[PDB]
């Protein structure tokens, strides 16, 4: 018995579309009594798991919840383990907080032997991704175990910075996405490319305009960046990082494939039954979910998914379901973990709505068509960023999703995180 | 249905010697992690100890460092905390928990317990 | 019965910076009014700040046109007050009611606070 | 000069439960040593219960191991004793002082407090 | 008609700090004695505290001696007594009359207030 990953062969889940609601959404993160609540605010989460092991991180910002102000970044580790009945949980074993809490920002997480690094940017000009050009570069990776020990002060935190940067044509990397995965003993961390605009090669005629004739042709070159006449656009990719050498703190940034080529967006590669799953936000014209299993590891070749039934919401710009090129950055980050291969069977918190953020439905979908939804809150609460993660419990699958949502009595945006099973009997 | 029941006092003079007590029921207290969180009116969550199954990691917060030692009593299920040489700073609610600090917990707070540091 | 919390500090120097705060419970905060007045021993009462429940009227006296600002945080019931650039003839216990000067007030003043500007 | 007020009395029955008091004034109470000595007609000195200044250690007799626990109250300057499951050898007039059992003793022996444990 | 109206508050925790009050109305306050005057349950008259007219003679009991020291306030009839670092022993209840302790006393004794000091 053990919380263990995707391995072996689980139970047989439901194969068969079905209006009856079999999902049992578990909340987990039930929080103190907030009388007195002040104007915080929990932005930019962080949920990986791996091997019965998770991390977590969050920025406390009292005022507004976009243009606010630092004063904590607990970042910790801990154990999944069981709460006393076939109801899994997150046990936190160790918190690691930053001296300074505006510094750090755009974290990255991976699982190890023993420990859990956590690669996070560093900044002296705010978010990266807004002032990126004055930005230095300097990356910081936070070694964290997830079983503490008495007076080991080499044992528990650990933090060292990756001098040497292995940048052909980029300008500068930085950890872009919730985690990545480990290949034996290597380390791969998410992240996005920083590549001028004038040093882009890339013919404006193979865009996908064909059914769009409401799009200019050169929409696909004006959509790679943050705006039109900006100075840098955006390119995914991963971190290479061979903690095997040890000679010498590398950077190995990989771009991506150029098959369905969009703006840098929140990568997530994670494994499920054996081959590596990658998946990328949609910040760009393209609004549907971008899924696939990874086939090349290294050079990011990912056979994408067609889904046409899960998107997510925009503003009146790029709305939902528009798969045409149009100039725009917006969007909201919603994963998907990969729970069955022989059926390409997924799970994750997707949004329902044309132009607003609210309804968090978790859904499960194969590859075109949704098998069996559960709201996870009412339809009038809000929701902007979600990360889906699934395991096993000793004989079957279970998933835990952090979902931010609006709370009535707390008046504050909390990512709360439910419990929900992918159950084996169906109507 | 996990039931936490808090115990103690407040209202001690500066400097002082208190001792909080939790019991519980229900989980195995044999081998799980307890730890005492505790939060004033105005702040939020503020952690100020931990420790494992086996009593083999004690894990304390910056600001009371050398002020108490958690315990474990896997025996008789209960929770001990020997607050020593406290100061106006440490008035507040402490609450016992399955979580260091976090965000978590898995149980309703039932009661807590105020301790007050004053006069 | 309506009860009012006074709070702040006291004991600052001559052109310094404080702030006082006054929660209260009971009555629907939502939709009220709130006034901050003072009064020194030998004179009688003295209104400083007035504000209203949407926050829309603010109304100050000849003395502290400049001095502080009153605010409204109508989320969490309090009454803040940011007391600048003080003198002096601002030493005096200060009071939070509903009434701006009058001779009014509908709850008995619970406790008050008393701000000392010396030395 | 130092004054001891030993206060309780006795007259109770064999198994009883009764609580001795002994409050003292001057020296600093805060941090000092208490200490109960009782003495029967014809015997010597005998110790029962001794406590440390922050209460910390807490030694008993062989004969009064698991009879009676001595508390500290260093709030309010006084030596608590509730003396539980006594037996008639434990008729004798008790004593506070600041040595164990030794054959020291700091100030002179004020009062007293004889009790009786019998019929 | 001379009236005696006792005040002041009650069943505190020991050691703590009470604030009885007295005021009165009718003969002049500017020069006249006033003093506390206290009774247990099963007990007599006990006074505590003493105070003359132009406040150049404060008496005090060998009980009370360093406990409450008596105040007066000639321009606003009234009779405070800050009591700090009270004991069970004081649990009694207070009165205000125009006699030390005697057994004499020229107005009916109003209301008196009782003053708990237990657990
Ligand atoms: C993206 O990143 C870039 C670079 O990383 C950011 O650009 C940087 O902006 C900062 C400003 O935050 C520049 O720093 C200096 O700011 C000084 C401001 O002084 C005060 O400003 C506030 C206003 O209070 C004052 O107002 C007036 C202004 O004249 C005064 O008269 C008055 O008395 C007040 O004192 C205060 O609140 C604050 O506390 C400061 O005290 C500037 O004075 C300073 O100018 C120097 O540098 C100039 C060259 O840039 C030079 O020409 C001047 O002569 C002088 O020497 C400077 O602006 C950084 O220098 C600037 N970086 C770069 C590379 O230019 C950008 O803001 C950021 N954007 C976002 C959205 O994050
Ligand atoms: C970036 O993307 C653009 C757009 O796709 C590319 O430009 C196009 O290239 C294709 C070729 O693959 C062009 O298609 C045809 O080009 C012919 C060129 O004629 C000469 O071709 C060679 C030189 O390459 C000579 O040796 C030869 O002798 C010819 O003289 C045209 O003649 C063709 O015309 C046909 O189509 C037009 C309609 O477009 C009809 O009106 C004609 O009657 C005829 O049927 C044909 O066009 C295409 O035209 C190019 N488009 C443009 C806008 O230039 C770039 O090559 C590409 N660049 C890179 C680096 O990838
Ligand atoms: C991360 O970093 C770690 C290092 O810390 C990397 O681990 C290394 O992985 C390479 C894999 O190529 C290991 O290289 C191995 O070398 C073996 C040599 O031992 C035997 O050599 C003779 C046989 O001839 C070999 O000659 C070359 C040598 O490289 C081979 O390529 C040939 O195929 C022949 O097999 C024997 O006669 C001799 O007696 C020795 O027994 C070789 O046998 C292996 O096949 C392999 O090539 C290297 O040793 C590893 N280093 C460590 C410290 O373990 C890891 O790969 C990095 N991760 C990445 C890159 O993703
Ligand atoms: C949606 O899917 C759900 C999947 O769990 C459906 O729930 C199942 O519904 C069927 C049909 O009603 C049940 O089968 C029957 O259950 C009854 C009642 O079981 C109870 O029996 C005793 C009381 O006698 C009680 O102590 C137990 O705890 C059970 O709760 C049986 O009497 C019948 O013989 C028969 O087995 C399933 O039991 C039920 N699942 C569970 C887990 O209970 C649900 O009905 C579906 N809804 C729709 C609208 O289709
Ligand atoms: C959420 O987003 C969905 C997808 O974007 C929305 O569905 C779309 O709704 C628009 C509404 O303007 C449709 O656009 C037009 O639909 C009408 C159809 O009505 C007429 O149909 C025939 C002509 O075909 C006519 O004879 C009838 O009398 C009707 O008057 C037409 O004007 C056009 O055909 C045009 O398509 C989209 O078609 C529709 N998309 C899909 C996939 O259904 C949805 O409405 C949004 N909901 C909210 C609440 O915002």
């Amino acid at each position: 018995e053990g919380v263990s990953n995707l391995v072996g062969l689980p139970n047989n889940i439901c194969l068969q579309k079905t209006s009856n609601q079999i999902l049992k959404p578990k909340l987990i993160s039930y929080t103190l009594p907030v009388v007195g609540q002040s104007g915080t605010c929990i932005t930019d989460p962080l949920l990986a798991m791996d091997e019965g092991y998770f991390a977590y991180s969050h920025l406390e910002k009292i005022g507004s919840c976009s243009r606010g102000v630092s004063k904590q970044r607990i970042i910790g580790v801990g154990e999944v383990l069981d709460r006393g009945d076939e109801v899994p949980s997150l046990f936190m074993t160790n918190v690691w907080t930053p001296s300074n809490p505006n510094t750090v920002y755009h974290c990255s997480a991976v699982y190890n032997n023993e420990f859990y690094y956590v690669l996070c940017a560093v900044s002296v000009v705010g978010d990266p991704i807004l002032n990126s050009t004055y930005w230095s570069g300097s990356l910081m990776m936070t070694r964290l175990a997830v079983k503490p020990k008495n007076n080991g002060e080499s044992y528990n935190q650990h933090q060292f910075a990756l001098r040497n940067i292995e940048k052909g044509k980029y300008d500068k990397v930085m950890p872009y996405g919730p985690s990545g995965i480990k290949q034996g003993d290597t380390l791969y961390f998410p992240a996005v490319g920083f590549l001028v605009r004038t040093e882009f090669t890339y013919n404006d005629s193979n865009c996908p305009i064909a059914e769009c004739q409401y799009s200019k042709p050169e929409n696909c070159r004006l959509s790679m960046g943050i705006r039109p006449n900006s100075h840098y656009i955006l390119r995914s990719g991963l971190l290479k990082y061979n903690l095997s050498d040890e000679e010498n703190s590398k950077i190995v940034f990989i771009e991506i494939s150029d098959q369905r080529l969009s703006i840098g967006s929140p990568s997530k590669i994670y494994d499920s039954l054996g081959q590596p799953v990658f998946y990328q936000a949609s910040f760009s014209w393209d609004t549907m979910i971008k899924f696939g299993d990874v086939q090349t590891v290294n050079p990011l070749v990912v056979n994408w998914r067609d889904n046409t039934v899960i998107s997510r919401p925009g503003q009146s710009q790029c709305p939902r379901f528009n798969k045409c090129p149009e100039v725009c950055w917006e969007g909201v980050y919603n994963d998907a973990f990969l729970i069955d291969r022989i059926n390409w069977i997924s799970a994750g918190v997707f949004l329902d709505s044309n132009q607003t953020a609210e309804n968090p439905v978790f859904t499960v979908f194969k590859d075109n068509e949704v098998l069996y939804r559960a709201q996870l809150a009412s339809e009038d609460t809000n929701a902007q960023k979600t990360i889906t993660n699934c395991f096993l419990l000793k004989n079957k699958i279970w998933c835990i999703s952090l979902v931010e949502i609006y709370d009535t009595g707390d008046n504050v945006i909390r990512p709360k995180l439910f419990a929900v099973k992918i159950p084996e009997q169906c109507t | 249905e996990v039931q936490l029941v808090e115990s103690g006092g407040g209202l001690v003079q500066p400097g002082g010697s208190l001792r909080l007590s939790c019991a519980a029921s229900g989980f195995t207290f044999s081998s799980y992690a307890m730890s005492w969180v505790r939060q004033a009116p105005g702040k939020g969550l503020e952690w100020v100890s931990y420790i494992s199954s086996s009593s083999s990691y004690t894990n304390y917060a910056d600001s009371v460092k050398g002020r108490f030692t958690i315990s474990r009593d896997n025996s008789k299920n209960t929770l001990y905390l020997q607050m020593n040489s406290l100061r106006a700073e440490d008035t507040a609610s402490y609450y016992c928990a399955r979580g260091l600090a976090g965000v978590w917990g898995i149980d309703v707070w039932g009661q807590g317990t105020l301790v007050t540091v004053s006069s």
